[PDB]
């Protein structure tokens, strides 16, 4: 089949600055059969570009798309709030539908370190039977952060999960919540909990810690 | 111009069967193509297969190898689409969608792209059986504090604080699915620490399918 | 854009069969080089098991085709039957369409379709237009069709 790569994965820009976002095929496709597609978060996609480069009916004027052949753009002029999303091209030239993997168009702002705050199992959950250690990082960009979990000073692996909300609309910060697992009795056998927490805006991995 | 209307939610078992249904609106329905688009959670977009109802032709995506069946019924206007032997990595939202229209009316020029797009079913594909949350407190210048929503299938829970009258520095985290099958979140908010000894906090926890509805109250230890 | 010659309009004679239809506006296409030598077959195969009449108004009307691998270039083949030569339902009804107008569609994308029985819209609109069609020589018809559906998309 046409194989559709995007490019790039995320877009970090802000409102004002030009977007364009690539699509490049593994074959010749014909230009009427190609489209790209808006996904706002918890929607359907939207289309915005079809033909190549005819926008969709009640699409404003600052998209425009080009390209022919095997390379396809999709530009942005001066990208707005409600532009931040994730966009897909798509090919429909020989008789298959292929999407590309999505580019992720991010509002970027100023580094913001991210305030920490651990959290040890509730009392009416250990009556149940297990441990859930909760560690928050609130209100961050970027993205990238990296959680560790430490009991006694011993590096944990493989029995944690996390979780980064959606860009807020407020200050275009992320928030990351991890959750340490354990059992009840192997929480009783240590005494230190602790979750170190790396990021750009952040000198030094900053330790949050209680005491069992 | 057209709505695309799918059916509701459905949660089943690897290896049965799901029959999503999509009934159209006002244009004409047998002229233009439908579609079939699931997006897996976190993931793209995957083109199922195409029919166009007057001619009854469907044109399927070649890697499902005879797992998807999709018919159009006329006389009511709706799209089916039947996914069988299901895997756990079927687990996603399928979205019934329209063929774009340059126009109005019956001399409205098929376009190709998809313009038209259906809410979305989403479809969750599990051994797991429905099962209740249960709520642990995140007890506490500024502070933060929140509620643990452990151990529930399926997917969603909606979350509020004070019913709602609270909204800013919320964060509903998304639920990660756990090694037992049962989904888990977090939802904290950032409140000022002078609040903490005066303030009442609580967490509405509404799990709609087991119409289950928990209020926990969040205080210091 | 679509290749539509003067001689991919043709007459046909009484006492034709369904297959023979399809043979006979398949030669052209064949002898162009827009299709593969094959293609007759693939197009009845087809009709057998997915029907393609339509029980337009005026006359009706069948639209013969078959998968795109089959097809090298796009183009359009246009038979008008001296006598009505039933075409199964392409609907669903258990009784079938008295045809006397043929459109043998060999596109090159199946999401194409959809923008051909447009462009059929275009023709089959006029009801006096249909009616003309019947009684029109060879050349009256091309000319006719040509300029109709050259109102929008590419010809020749």
């Amino acid at each position: 089949e046409i194989v559709l790569t995007q490019s790039p994965d995320t877009l970090s820009l802000s409102p004002g600055e030009r977007a364009t976002l690539s699509c490049r095929a593994s074959q010749s496709v014909g230009s009427s059969y190609f489209a790209w597609y808006q996904q706002k978060p918890g929607q359907a996609p939207r289309l915005l570009i079809y033909g190549a480069s005819t926008r969709a009916t009640g699409i404003p004027g600052r998209f425009s798309g080009s390209g022919s052949g095997t390379d396809f753009t999709l530009a942005i002029t001066r990208v707005e709030p409600e532009d931040f999303a994730v966009y897909y091209c798509q090919q429909f030239d020989k008789s298959h539908v292929t999407f590309g993997q999505g580019t992720k168009v991010e509002f970027k702002r100023t580094v913001a370190a991210p305030s920490v705050f651990i959290f040890p199992p509730s009392d009416e959950q250990l009556k149940s039977g297990t441990a859930s250690v909760v560690c928050l990082l609130n209100n961050f960009y970027p993205r990238e952060a990296k959680v560790q979990w430490k009991v006694d000073n011993a590096l944990q692996s493989g029995n944690s999960q996390e979780s980064v909300t959606e860009q807020d609309s407020k200050d275009s910060t992320y928030s990351l919540s991890s959750t340490l697992t354990l059992s009840k009795a192997d929480y009783e056998k240590h005494k230190v909990y602790a979750c170190e927490v790396t990021h750009q805006g952040l000198s030094s991995p900053v330790t949050k810690s209680f005491n069992r | 111009q057209v709505q695309l209307m799918q059916s509701g939610a459905e949660v089943k078992r690897p290896g049965s069967s799901v029959k999503v249904s999509c009934k159209s609106s006002g244009g004409s329905f047998s002229d233009y193509t439908l579609s079939w688009v699931r997006q897996a959670p976190g993931q793209g977009l995957q083109w199922m297969g195409s029919i166009v109802p007057l001619l009854n032709l469907v044109n399927y995506a070649q890697r499902f190898q005879g797992r998807v069946t999709i018919t159009a019924d006329k006389s009511t206007s709706t799209a089916y689409m039947e996914l069988r032997t299901l895997r756990p990595q079927d687990t996603a939202v399928y979205y019934c969608a329209r063929e774009g229209a340059e126009g109005w009316g019956w001399f409205a020029k098929p376009v190709g792209a998809l313009g038209v797009w259906g809410q979305g079913t989403t479809v969750t594909v599990s051994s797991a059986s429905t099962k209740g949350p249960s709520v642990f407190p995140l007890a506490p210048g500024t502070a933060a504090l929140g509620c643990l929503v452990k151990d529930y299938f399926p997917e969603p829970v909606t979350v509020s604080w004070n019913s709602g009258a609270l909204t800013s520095g919320v964060h509903t985290f998304p639920a990660v699915l756990q090694s037992s099958g049962l989904y888990s979140l977090s939802s904290v908010v950032t409140v000022p620490s002078s609040s903490l000894g005066t303030q009442t906090y609580i967490c509405n926890v509404n799990h709609k399918p087991s119409n289950t509805k928990v209020d926990k109250k969040v205080e210091p230890k | 854009g679509i290749h539509f010659r003067r001689h991919y309009v043709r007459h046909l004679p009484k006492e034709v069969s369904q297959n023979d239809i399809i043979k006979a506006l398949a030669s052209p296409l064949i002898n162009d080089g827009m299709v593969v030598s094959d293609f007759a077959d693939h197009v009845i195969t087809r009709e057998q098991n997915f029907p393609t009449g339509l029980p337009v108004e005026p006359v009706g009307v069948a639209i013969p085709h078959t998968d795109s691998k089959y097809v090298r270039q796009n183009a359009i083949s246009v038979g008008i039957l001296a006598e009505p030569v039933n075409f199964e339902d392409a609907g669903g009804e258990p009784d079938p369409v008295p045809v006397r107008v043929v459109f043998m569609l060999a596109l090159g994308n199946w999401f194409d379709i959809t923008k051909w029985l447009w462009y059929i819209k275009a023709v089959i609109q006029d009801e006096d237009f249909m009616q003309q069609l019947l009684v029109m020589n060879d050349d009256e018809i091309y000319q006719s069709i040509y300029t109709r559906i050259s109102e929008l998309e590419v010809l020749f």
